[PDB]
RNA sequence: UAUAGCUUGACACUGAACAUUGAUUGAUGUUCUAACGUUGACCCGUAAUCCGGGUUGCGGACAGUGUCUGGUGGGUAGUUUG
RNA sequence: UGCGAAUGCUGACAUAAGUAACGAUAAAGCGGGUGAAAAGCCCGCUCGCCGGAAGACCAAGGGUUCCUGUCCAACGUUAAUCGGGGCAGGGUGAGUCGACCCCUAAGGCGAGGCCGAAAGGCGUAGUCGAUGGGAAACAGGUUAAUAUUCCUGUACUUGGUGUUACUGCGAAGGGGGGACGGAGAAGGCUAUGUUGGCCGGGCGACGGUUGUCCCGGUUUAAGCGUGUAGGCUGGUUUUCCAGGCAAAUCCGGAAAAUCAAGGCUGAGGCGUGAUGACGAGGCGCUGAAGCAACAAAUGCCCUGCUUCCAGGAAAAGCCUCUAAGCAUCAGGUAACAUCAAAUCGUACCCCAAACCGACACAGGUGGUCAGGUAGAGAAUACCAAGGCGCUUGAGAGAACUCGGGUGAAGGAACUAGGCAAAAUGGUGCCGUAACUUCGGGAGAAGGCACGCUGAUAUGUAGGUGAGGUCCCUCGCGGAUGGAGCUGAAAUCAGUCGAAGAUACCAGCUGGCUGCAACUGUUUAUUAAAAACACAGCACUGUGCAAACACGAAAGUGGACGUAUACGGUGUGACG
């Protein structure tokens, strides 16, 4: 649920937070988690390759199920839990063979509900199956773009992308930023948009909810030095100057996409 | 243990107060060792060499001090000591 | 206050030891070039 | 005045068959696999999320790379500014 | 090959000049000893300082500065008989402490591999890598210097081998555990302290002090046994499915039979340890008392419980299940007996004269202990344990400088400016405006009482809580019961001083207004701000082999994320 803090002191004022009383409490199932060190925007060489990362609390990767690749056998929700990693909260389910897994909590899925994974499965939300059995028109999540690699798009909280066509071998999808794209029919989705819709209408409230993530202080150009900016210093406040990144490219406006391999999958750019 | 390798072990017998009056009151004796000489060959020497009956056996490794011999500064080599403890009916037999 | 000398022996170690000298090139140059002067003492290594 | 980067075309890796078409030779488009890509799946080395090989699938003469080349290029460099 | 210059280079020596200074204003005085010589050394009695430290002990760092004897050449900001100085000798004792060792984090290296003019970069398998996880000891005594290491007593852990009685053992594999966040709080405790009792000693240089008086002590560990406050969790049985790559008797799921309990964890308490040790004192010997109540930790139960979002290591040790293989064999289990636990550090300084600062330097330096009286308090004042008087002193008592105290009348008239000073300052109760984002403003402003004595009440409200009585397997049990101890606050009456928040400690307040919403960051060493950041807003690029960034490339971050995400840019709460 939504609610609004009260302003007691300076710092809850504006803070808007999301808690969901059916998310469980408690440390998550033990053999699914995985040690996540963080990395601080640094590759193997050491450089600082993304600016703004680093600090944070402390997570633990919990081994979500994207494949789906265990068909043919029921499962039942056990229990929705909290996820750090990612923006849309987790289920964890149980299989009529005893396995326990982690999968992206659609929107709806309680605990107790019935999920099947396979070609023989039912058009219900939660359950994966190819795209090429899936009713056009319907709202599809966790779309792979392989025949078993994954689910890649509609994965954050709120997103799901729409069947608009189904031609051959190809399947063409309303992706969540407004393109055209089209996937192999033989791809998995799952039926359903993603839960923790409400994720959104959240506001941090101060410069330490946000270092809590993990994300560090901006520094626009304009208050930096020639030496550091393109957008340099200057007697006062000056631009005089086209904005570009901290590299010299143009940004606003100016397109950085150049992929030839990838244009006969993008039948329509955004807008 | 090797009979020619106990014959090296065992350096000298060190006299002191503090070990003068350990080995009247507590019956240990305070022996210069190799170096290199650890408690299970030095208990071994001794009751080989000195006939006697050894109980336990301690030791430490002594750090050696600087001095100046005239007009040069040398630093003195490190020793080890060991304080061997005899059986309560040993006495010591001195060749 | 604080001084810029924090004498820490595993640091020295790992930073000027033999062993670092060693384990790169310009490490084994610098003992090259140490021997060639004739120095008593070639690296920190106590 | 140059240059990294980005970007355009030509030649090479780089093929086949057909239709339209500009002049025996080019361009366009549609299919195919055998070059090539695969940060899709499985198996083996192998009690290994590296790597190599095999099968299969998807792309496919595209992408990408090399030489030449037009544009852009204070991002960088050397300089001038009596 | 010729020097007077080059703020020329090197060495020696003048000048200022016997001048500044002799390094925190915590402080010294005297008697004796030694000595050539004593303010500085030792001994003795007084005085002052610290005492959440200027005490005690560790990890780093140093390496002999540790103890003893001897010397005063040089060093010590003075002298020196003294020293962290010179010389010689002595001193560091571990199965239980740490290293070492087993296991891993970040990270490093890296067989093959990929990439790259070369040198080399990345990286798989592996191997290193603590600041983390893994077996085990305590009390007293002893040296000039070591002790949880040596002695006494009393313990504990691990592994090898041999014998006896039973027995399916076995991983480079599966499962469990290891195993983990912040904040809040109280239930029981303990360390510890106060008092009472008991024990030993005293009857006070000056008015009283045989008593309700004074002084000191009144301690005892690890380990073993018992298993309590509390916490978590239903147990046993059988049939099945096969998810954990193979198997599984283990974990996972299902179904029924059953019993109202079972198991795990767990401070503290008591017995033993201990007829011992220690023990004030008395004569190397002996050595009495050695109990109770109350108060109470930031330490334990507690890796607990509650709650919250920011969702809070790994692996090994350990337990458990089987594959290959081995079936009077091996191996495992239980008992006993022996053997082994190697090597390295251990001295000393660690709020410092010994480490980092060129110094015997008013600076810095991680961790543990934490007494009494007042006090909320680890603040503060005075003290205990303990450690110190800070390595130049003696005189006088000018200007002037430094750090303070007081000050008539006035009270900001000073000055760029109330700079600096002066002033407020606590608890409890009453009371409190504009405005407001309804939370604040606010401790607004302002006011009243505060000491001691007696009574209520020979100590009340409250807390703790003994003996006895009753009940039940019979106990570290329940009810009762209230002795004893402990113990605020309030009122009334009285009383003393100029003054009772009496010392230290301890907000100055209000009004208007610019800037930035705010908490925060910033030019280490002249600028802390209106500057930066910030939550919020908008634009923009990016469909994943993403944009973008570091890389000749491989590769990596983005991200083990997927448009409710990520990057860049500008603005900067909110209306
Ligand atoms: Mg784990
Ligand atoms: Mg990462
Ligand atoms: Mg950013
Ligand atoms: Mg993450
Ligand atoms: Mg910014
Ligand atoms: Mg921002
Ligand atoms: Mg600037
Ligand atoms: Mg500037
Ligand atoms: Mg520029
Ligand atoms: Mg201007
Ligand atoms: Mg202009
Ligand atoms: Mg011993
Ligand atoms: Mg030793
Ligand atoms: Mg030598
Ligand atoms: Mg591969
Ligand atoms: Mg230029
Ligand atoms: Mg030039
Ligand atoms: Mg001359
Ligand atoms: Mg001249
Ligand atoms: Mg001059
Ligand atoms: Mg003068
Ligand atoms: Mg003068
Ligand atoms: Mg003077
Ligand atoms: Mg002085
Ligand atoms: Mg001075
Ligand atoms: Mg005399
Ligand atoms: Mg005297
Ligand atoms: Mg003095
Ligand atoms: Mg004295
Ligand atoms: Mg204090
Ligand atoms: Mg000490
Ligand atoms: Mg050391
Ligand atoms: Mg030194
Ligand atoms: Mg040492
Ligand atoms: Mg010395
Ligand atoms: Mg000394
Ligand atoms: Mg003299
Ligand atoms: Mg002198
Ligand atoms: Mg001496
Ligand atoms: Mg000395
Ligand atoms: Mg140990
Ligand atoms: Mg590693
Ligand atoms: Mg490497
Ligand atoms: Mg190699
Ligand atoms: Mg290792
Ligand atoms: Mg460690
Ligand atoms: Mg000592
Ligand atoms: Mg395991
Ligand atoms: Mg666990
Ligand atoms: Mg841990
Ligand atoms: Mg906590
Ligand atoms: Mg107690
Ligand atoms: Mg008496
Ligand atoms: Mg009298
Ligand atoms: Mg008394
Ligand atoms: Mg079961
Ligand atoms: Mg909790
Ligand atoms: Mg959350
Ligand atoms: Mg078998
Ligand atoms: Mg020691
Ligand atoms: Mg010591
Ligand atoms: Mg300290
Ligand atoms: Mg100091
Ligand atoms: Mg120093
Ligand atoms: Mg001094
Ligand atoms: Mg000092
Ligand atoms: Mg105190
Ligand atoms: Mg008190
Ligand atoms: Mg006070
Ligand atoms: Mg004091
Ligand atoms: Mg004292
Ligand atoms: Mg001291
Ligand atoms: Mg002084
Ligand atoms: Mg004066
Ligand atoms: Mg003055
Ligand atoms: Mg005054
Ligand atoms: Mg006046
Ligand atoms: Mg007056
Ligand atoms: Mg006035
Ligand atoms: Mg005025
Ligand atoms: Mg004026
Ligand atoms: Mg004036
Ligand atoms: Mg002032
Ligand atoms: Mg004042
Ligand atoms: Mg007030
Ligand atoms: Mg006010
Ligand atoms: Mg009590
Ligand atoms: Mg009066
Ligand atoms: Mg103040
Ligand atoms: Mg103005
Ligand atoms: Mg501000
Ligand atoms: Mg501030
Ligand atoms: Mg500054
Ligand atoms: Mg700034
Ligand atoms: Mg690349
Ligand atoms: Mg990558
Ligand atoms: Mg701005
Ligand atoms: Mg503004």
């Amino acid at each position: 649920a939504v609610v609004k803090c009260k302003p007691t002191s300076p710092g809850r004022r504006h803070v808007v937070k999301v808690v969901n009383p059916e998310l469980h409490k408690g440390k998550p199932f033990a053999p699914l988690l995985e040690k996540n060190s963080k990395s601080g925007g640094r590759n193997n060489n050491g450089r600082i390759t993304t600016r703004h990362i680093g600090g944070g609390h402390k997570q633990a990767y919990r081994i979500v199920d994207f494949k789906r690749n265990k068909d043919g056998i029921p499962a039942v929700v056990e229990r929705l839990e909290y996820d750090p990693n990612r923006s849309a909260n987790i289920a964890l389910v149980l299989y009529k063979d005893g396995e326990r897994r982690y999968i992206l909590a659609p929107k709806g899925l309680k605990a107790g509900d019935q999920i099947q994974s396979g070609v023989d499965a039912a058009i219900k939300p939660g359950n994966t199956l190819p795209m090429r059995n899936i009713p056009v028109g319907s709202t599809v999540h966790n779309v792979e773009m392989k025949p078993g690699k994954g689910g890649q798009l509609a994965r954050s909280a709120g997103t799901y992308v729409q069947i608009v066509a189904r031609d051959g071998a190809y399947v063409t999808l309303r992706l969540r930023s407004g393109e055209m794209r089209k996937v192999e029919a033989d791809c998995r989705a799952t039926l359903g948009e993603v839960g923790n819709a409400e994720h959104m209408l959240r506001v941090l409230g101060k410069a330490g909810a946000a270092r809590w993530r993990g994300v560090r202080p901006t520094v626009r150009g304009t208050a930096m030095n020639p030496v550091d900016h393109p957008h340099g210093g200057g007697e006062g406040r000056n631009f005089g100057k086209h904005p570009v990144t901290p590299w010299g490219v143009q940004t606003k406006g100016k397109k950085t996409r150049s992929n030839k391999r990838t244009d006969k999958f993008i039948v329509r750019r955004r807008s | 243990i090797r009979e020619e390798r106990l014959l090296k072990v065992l350096r000298a017998p060190h006299v002191s107060e503090k070990a003068s009056t350990a080995m009247e009151k507590s019956n240990t004796i305070v022996l210069k060792v190799a170096k290199d000489a650890t408690k299970a060959e030095i208990k071994a020497a001794v009751q080989k060499l000195f006939e006697v009956e050894v109980e336990v056996v301690n030791t430490l490794v002594v750090k050696g001090k600087v001095k100046r011999h005239g007009q040069r500064i040398g630093r003195r080599s490190d020793w080890k000591k060991a304080y061997v403890t005899l059986k309560e009916g040993q006495n010591l037999d001195f060749v | 206050m604080k001084r810029t000398f924090q004498p820490s022996v595993l640091k020295r170690n790992r930073s000027h030891g033999f062993r670092a000298r060693m384990a790169t090139k310009n490490g084994r140059q610098v003992l090259a070039r140490r021997r060639a002067k004739g120095r008593a003492r070639l690296t920190v290594s106590k």
